[PDB]
C-alpha cells in the first residue's frame, strides 16, 4: 500500500463499501481513517479482493496468500477406463481386457 | 444463511424508541450521530427501521443495489396487505422459493423468514415442497437454491 | 457473408407487455456473455433518467410521522403509495413538474384527481392514495423531477414549503435487470456463452425500449478515450 | 469431427447409471441423463454427492 | 536441505576446484590437485513409478566451487531444497460451487507459464514368440488396409525417434499366424475376389492402449547375437518402445499441500474473470473454507 | 425431471406399472415401425440438429409422452394375447 | 464548448516506452469505474494480437527431451526459456516469420543473435538462450507466429521439418491490467469517479494501441444489439 500514495492514486469507491460492511461486522476499529482502517484489516490476514467478473467487490475482506501447492501423483487406476466389448476369460466366462 | 439474517450492534443511549414522539427526533438525528445504530435495541423499532420503509418488494432490492440498505440489515417493508419488518435479504429468499414455484401465495406458507436459514430449516421448505407443491417443480426450486446458494456465498467475502 | 462472419450474434427478442422482454445473444466468445451482461446491468440501474415524485407538501401537516383526521392511511404510507406512481414529460425544458391535487367529502383520491399539465402525462391513473371520510381534509403538491436511480430523501432534502417532507427517489423505470450466461454448442469449439438479460419496466420506457438506451449511454462513453492530454 | 456429433445424438434422451465405492443404499446407484463433456473426467452434480 | 543431500539425487562437488566443463550431460570438474572428473548426469531417465530423475547443471563455466555444493539439481530440487511444487497465490472463499466440497479452482494462468508441467515416462513393451503356427515376424507390414498408418514405423519394424504416437497408432509391427490351425471356407472364396494372393498372416502389433501415448524417446531390441542378456524362451527378441509426455494440469488431477487440504482440480477458470488484487495481480488457486 | 412424471404415477396403481407400460409400448413404438403413436402432427416429440425427433430419436420419450395425454388404454388383461400382434401388423406398414 | 461536455472526462496518457501506461479519465458519473474499468480490464487480458514462438527446431535434435551435447541446458529448459521472447512484426502479412541462428564456441548465445529480418523488432535483446562450451553447435530456427489468446502446443502442432519441436504459446501482450476509481473531488459533488488504466506489456504492442483495440472491440461488439428475432 505504500506505492498507492507514490504511482499516484488513492482508495476505490470499492475500497470503502467493503470497509462499512466490516465494520459491521467487527473486524476493523470504526472511526479510524480508511488509511489505516486497511492496515488493520490487513495484519488481520485478509485483503479486499474485487471479483474479476462484475469488478464490483466481494462485500467483505477475504484472506489470501502464498500456499505451497504440490500436484499428486496419478496411479493406474485414476487413468480412465471405457470398456464396449473385448476379451473374455477362459474358465470363468466374465469380462476382462 | 448470510443473506437472511440481521445485524446486531452498538447501545450508548438508553432506547426503547415504542413509547416516546421526542425518542424519533433527538434520537433519528442521533443517527447521524455517532450514538444510535441502525441495528438498535429499542425492542419494538431501532431508528434504522425508521429511515428506510420500502414500497413494493422490488424497492426493497434496489435500494440494497444502490449503496443505501444492506441485505443483513433491518428495514420495514410492506408485501402482500401487512407492513412486514425483516432484512431486504429475507424478502429476497422470499421470492427465490416463490419463484421456483410460481405460486406466489403457497410460496409463503411453508417458509419461515423469521429466523436465519440453517441446514434444518430448509430440509423444512423441501420436504414441505415436495408434499405440497409437486415432485418436478421442487427439483426446480432444488436447483433454484443450488443458484443463489453459490452465487452469494462468493461475494459474501 | 456466410460462416464465422454470418455466425454473428443470434440477437432473439421475446417482449411481453411493457414490462417483461427476454433478449438472447449468441454466439459469444469464452468469457464475453459476462463481459456485456454486467456493464448493461450496472447501466440500466444507473443512468435511466425517468419521473418520480420526489417532494410532497401537506395541508396542516408539518412533520412526517403523524397522521391526519379523516385520512384512513398516514404520512408515511400515502407518500408511498405516490412512490408506486409513474409519470412522464416531453421536453428537456422539465427538470420538475409540482403536480397539483385537492379533494373533500367521501371519495377515493387516485392519480387522476390532479390537473392534468400540458407536457406531463400519468402513466399511473387508477392508483389508490386514499379513502376520504367526512369532516376529512387533505391537499397536497407533488414535485416531480427526472434523476437516475434511486435518491434517499435525506440525500436531496427537497426544500420546498418549510414544512414539506422529502420522498425516496425512485428515478429507475426498470425494476429489475436479470441475466445468464448458459452454454452454447456450435462447430469445433463448445465454450460458447449465450447472454440472456431479462429486463423489469414500470412501463414508463419499455424493456427492449430502456436497452437501446442503454447500449447507447455505454457506447458514447468510449469515445472519452480520445484526446491524449 | 463429424463423428462427434454423431455421439451427440446417440445420446439424446438416453442415460447412463454411476455407482458409487461402496454401495450402502438404492441411493447409491442413480440414473443421470449424460452430457458430453471434455477430460478424463466424469462431472457430477453437487446436489447428489449427498446421496453416494 | 539435509534431505536433497542425503536423498541422493543432486550431484555434490567433492573436493574444491574450478569447473571445466559443462554440458547438458557432463560436469567435468577441476580439482585444484591437477584432477578433472568427469561427472556423468542421468540426462532423462525413467523411475519405477514412471516420474523421471532429469538432472540439470547450476554451475557456470570456470566457477570456482565450494566443497559440497550442488553442481547439479536433483529431480525435484530447486537448488538443494526438497522442491514438490510450486508457490502460488491461494485466495480462500467459496467460489461458485467449483470448489464444493474438496475440489479446487485453478487459474488459467497458471498454464501459460510452464508451471505444474510434469515429465512423466511409460514403457511399452513386446515380444515376438515362436508360436508352433509358426515364427512371429516383426516387420514393418500391417496386412489389411493402409499406409497411411505406416508413417511413424518408418525403420521396417520399430516406430522412428521423435514420433508422437497418439493413442490407436502402431508402435511396433508384429504378425502372428491367424487360424488356430486351419484356414477357411467363407474366408477363402473372399480374399480369392480380390486376389487370392494375401499374406494369410495376422495383425498383433503392439498399439498404444486407449489412454495416451506421447512422443517417442527411445527404442530398445534384444534380436538374435544376444549381447549379455537373458531373453525367455518361447521369446525370439524383446522390443522396447518409450513413451514420453508433458502432462500439463488438467481437470482431475490432485494438487495438494503439506497440511491435508487434499484436493481435486475442478476448474481452470481463464483470467480473464477470476478474482483479483486491487492492482493487476489474480489469484491463481481457490479454497473453500468450509473444511478448516 | 421427467415432464409430467407426476401425473404418470399418479395414472397408475403402482409405481411399477407405469415402468412397464412404457417400456412395454416403446417395444411396440419400435418394433412395429415408429408409426403407432397416438399423437404427431403439431405439437408432438421434437430433437434439435433440424427437428429430426419427427422420425426416430429415444423410443420411450414417446411412450412416455403418449401415456401422458389420454390416448392410451392399459389394463390387467385388456386384449387377447397372440390376435393383438396379428393385427397391429396388419395396420401400421413400415416393417 | 463551456459545460457539462467540455466537463467532458479529460483523458490524459502516461507512457515510457512501450512497455506501460496509465489512463486517467475523470470525472465520471456514480458508479462507471466499474462499468468501464472492468470490461476493459478483460478484453484487454485476451482478445488482443500478438506473436509468440510457435515451433522450435534443433540442428541435431529428434525429440524436445534430448540434450544437445556442448550446450548446459536441457532441449526442455531451451524451448522454455523462448516463451520468454517478445517479438515486434511491422506489417500484417507477416503472419508468420523464421529467425534463424548459428553460433560456436564458448558463448551465452543471446536473443540478440538471431540473424535479422525485416520487418521484424526482437524488444528482447537480453534474453538468455543457451550456454555453449568449447566447441559447441547450436544451429537452430524457430517460427514465430502472431496469434491470439492461448493456444496448447499440443492444440495446434506445427511441423516444419519433420525433427522439428511445437511448443505452447500465449499470444496476448497485455501483462497486466487495473484500474482504481478513486473519488476524485471538484466542487459540485464529490461522488466523482475518477476512473484510471494501467497496462503493462512485454513491448510487442504499445499500451495506448492496445487501450484502443480494447474499445474498439467493445464497440464492435455492442453492434450485435440490432435485429430481433
Amino acid at each position: 500500500f505504500g506505492k498507492r500514495k507514490g504511482e499516484g492514486f488513492g482508495v476505490d469507491k470499492r475500497e470503502v463499501e467493503v470497509l462499512r460492511r466490516a465494520e459491521k461486522l467487527g473486524l476493523v476499529t470504526p472511526g479510524k481513517t480508511p488509511e489505516e482502517q486497511l492496515k488493520e484489516l490487513f495484519l488481520q490476514g485478509k485483503v479486499v479482493l474485487y471479483d474479476g467478473r462484475t469488478g464490483e467487490p466481494i462485500e467483505g475482506p477475504i484472506v489470501v496468500g502464498q500456499m505451497f501447492i504440490m500436484k499428486l501423483y496419478h496411479m493406474v487406476e485414476d487413468k480412465m477406463h471405457a470398456r464396449s466389448t473385448g476379451p473374455y476369460s477362459l474358465i470363468t466366462q466374465q469380462p476382462l481386457g | 444463511y448470510y443473506i437472511t439474517q440481521v445485524r446486531k450492534e452498538k447501545k450508548g443511549a438508553g432506547l426503547e424508541f415504542a413509547t416516546p414522539e421526542e425518542a424519533l427526533a433527538a434520537h433519528e438525528r442521533g443517527e447521524v450521530a455517532l450514538n444510535a445504530p441502525i441495528k438498535v435495541a429499542g425492542r419494538e423499532t431501532s431508528v434504522g427501521r425508521l429511515k428506510y420503509v420500502f414500497a413494493n418488494p422490488d424497492e426493497a432490492l434496489l435500494a440494497v443495489a444502490h449503496g443505501i440498505v444492506d441485505l443483513q440489515d433491518v428495514v420495514t417493508v410492506r408485501y402482500m396487505g401487512k407492513r412486514l419488518e425483516t432484512s431486504p435479504g429475507r424478502i429476497l429468499f422470499a421470492r427465490i422459493v416463490a419463484e421456483a414455484v410460481e405460486d406466489e401465495k403457497v410460496a409463503w406458507e411453508l417458509i419461515q423468514l423469521d429466523v436465519p436459514q440453517e441446514k434444518n430449516s430448509l430440509k423444512d421448505l423441501v420436504y414441505q415442497a415436495f408434499l405440497r407443491l409437486g415432485m418436478e417443480k421442487t427439483a426446480r426450486l432444488l436447483d433454484a437454491l443450488k443458484y443463489y446458494g453459490f452465487t452469494f456465498s462468493t461475494t459474501s467475502g | 457473408m456466410l460462416d464465422s462472419k454470418l455466425k454473428a450474434p443470434v440477437f432473439t427478442v421475446r417482449t411481453q407487455g411493457r414490462e417483461y422482454g427476454e433478449f438472447v445473444l449468441e454466439p459469444l466468445e469464452r468469457g464475453f456473455g459476462v463481459t456485456l451482461g454486467n456493464p448493461l446491468r450496472r447501466i440500466l440501474l444507473s443512468s435511466i433518467p425517468g419521473t418520480a415524485v420526489t417532494s410532497v407538501y401537506i395541508e396542516d401537516v408539518l412533520h412526517e410521522f403523524s397522521t391526519i383526521p379523516g385520512v384512513k392511511e398516514d404520512v408515511v404510507e400515502i407518500i408511498l403509495n405516490l412512490k408506486e406512481l409513474v409519470v412522464r414529460f416531453l421536453n428537456p425544458s422539465l427538470q420538475t413538474v409540482t403536480l397539483l391535487l385537492k379533494a373533500e367529502g367521501p371519495k377515493e383520491v387516485k392519480a387522476r384527481d390532479f390537473l392534468p399539465v400540458a407536457d406531463v402525462e400519468i402513466m399511473n391513473p387508477d392508483l389508490h392514495i386514499a379513502t376520504l371520510e367526512e369532516g376529512g381534509r387533505l391537499n397536497m403538491e407533488v414535485r416531480v423531477d427526472r434523476g437516475v436511480g434511486y435518491v434517499p430523501a435525506e440525500k436531496h432534502g427537497i426544500k420546498d414549503r418549510i414544512n414539506a417532507i422529502p420522498v425516496d427517489a425512485v428515478f429507475s423505470p426498470v425494476r429489475r435487470v436479470a441475466f445468464q450466461v448458459e452454454d452454447t454448442r456450435l462447430g469445433q469449439r463448445t465454450d460458447l456463452d449465450k447472454l440472456t438479460l431479462r429486463i423489469w419496466t414500470d412501463g414508463s420506457v419499455t424493456p427492449l425500449e430502456a436497452l437501446n438506451q442503454a447500449v447507447e449511454i455505454l457506447r458514447e462513453h468510449l469515445t472519452y478515450f480520445s484526446n491524449p492530454q | 469431427d463429424e463423428v462427434w456429433d454423431a455421439l451427440e445424438e446417440v445420446i439424446h434422451g438416453k442415460v447412463v447409471l454411476l455407482n458409487r465405492a461402496p454401495t450402502l443404499h438404492r441411493l447409491g446407484i442413480q440414473a443421470f441423463q449424460p452430457v458430453l463433456v471434455e477430460g478424463q473426467s466424469i462431472q457430477l452434480h453437487p446436489l447428489v454427492c449427498e446421496a453416494f | 536441505e539435509r534431505v536433497v543431500r542425503d536423498s541422493l539425487a543432486a550431484l555434490y562437488a567433492e573436493e574444491d576446484g574450478e569447473v571445466a566443463k559443462v554440458d547438458g550431460n557432463r560436469i567435468v570438474v577441476r580439482y585444484e590437485d591437477g584432477r578433472l572428473v568427469e561427472y556423468p548426469l542421468r540426462r532423462f531417465y525413467r523411475s519405477n513409478q514412471g516420474t523421471a530423475l532429469d538432472q540439470r547443471p547450476r554451475v557456470v563455466v570456470g566457477q570456482r566451487v565450494r566443497k559440497g555444493d550442488l553442481l547439479a539439481d536433483g529431480p525435484a530440487s530447486e537448488n538443494g531444497f526438497l522442491a514438490l511444487g510450486q508457490n502460488v497465490l491461494v485466495a480462500i472463499m467459496p467460489f461458485d460451487g467449483y470448489n464444493f466440497e474438496d475440489a479446487i479452482v485453478i487459474s488459467e494462468e497458471l498454464l501459460k507459464r510452464d508451471f505444474y508441467t510434469s515429465i512423466h515416462i511409460e514403457r511399452y513393451e513386446i515380444e515376438a514368440r515362436d508360436t508352433k503356427l509358426g515364427p512371429e515376424r516383426i516387420t514393418r507390414d500391417i496386412p489389411h488396409l493402409s499406409e497411411a498408418a505406416l508413417r511413424d514405423l518408418d525403420e521396417e519394424g520399430v516406430v522412428r525417434i521423435g514420433a508422437e504416437v497418439k493413442p490407436g497408432d502402431i508402435l511396433v509391427g508384429r504378425t502372428s499366424f491367424k487360424g488356430e490351425s486351419e484356414p477357411t471356407p467363407e474366408e477363402r472364396l473372399l480374399r480369392s475376389i480380390f486376389g487370392e494372393k494375401a499374406r494369410d498372416v495376422k495383425d498383433t502389433s503392439l498399439r498404444v492402449p486407449p489412454g495416451e501415448g506421447g512422443i517417442v524417446v527411445r527404442t530398445v531390441r534384444l534380436r538374435r547375437g544376444d549381447p549379455g542378456v537373458e531373453l525367455k524362451p518361447g521369446v525370439r527378441e524383446v522390443v522396447r518402445v518409450y513413451v514420453a509426455q508433458k502432462r500439463k494440469l488438467q481437470v482431475g488431477d490432485k494438487l495438494a499441500n503439506r497440511h491435508g487440504n487434499k484436493g481435486v482440480v475442478a476448474k481452470i477458470l481463464p483470467v480473464e474473470d477470476m478474482p483479483h488484487l486491487p492492482d493487476g495481480t489474480p489469484v491463481d488457486v481457490i479454497l473453500n473454507p468450509l473444511g478448516v | 425431471a421427467e415432464p409430467g412424471i407426476d401425473k404418470l404415477f399418479g395414472m397408475v396403481d403402482s409405481k411399477y406399472r407405469l415402468t412397464v407400460v412404457v417400456a412395454k409400448r416403446a417395444q411396440q413404438l419400435l418394433r412395429h415401425g415408429f408409426k403407432n403413436t397416438v399423437l404427431e402432427p403439431e405439437e408432438r416429440p421434437k430433437m434439435q440438429t433440424l427437428e429430426g425427433l419427427f422420425d426416430d430419436p429415444n423410443a420411450e420419450t414417446w411412450a412416455m409422452k403418449e401415456l401422458l395425454t389420454g390416448r392410451l388404454v392399459f389394463g390387467e388383461n385388456l386384449v387377447p394375447e397372440d390376435r393383438l400382434q396379428k393385427e397391429m401388423e396388419r395396420i401400421y406398414p413400415g416393417e
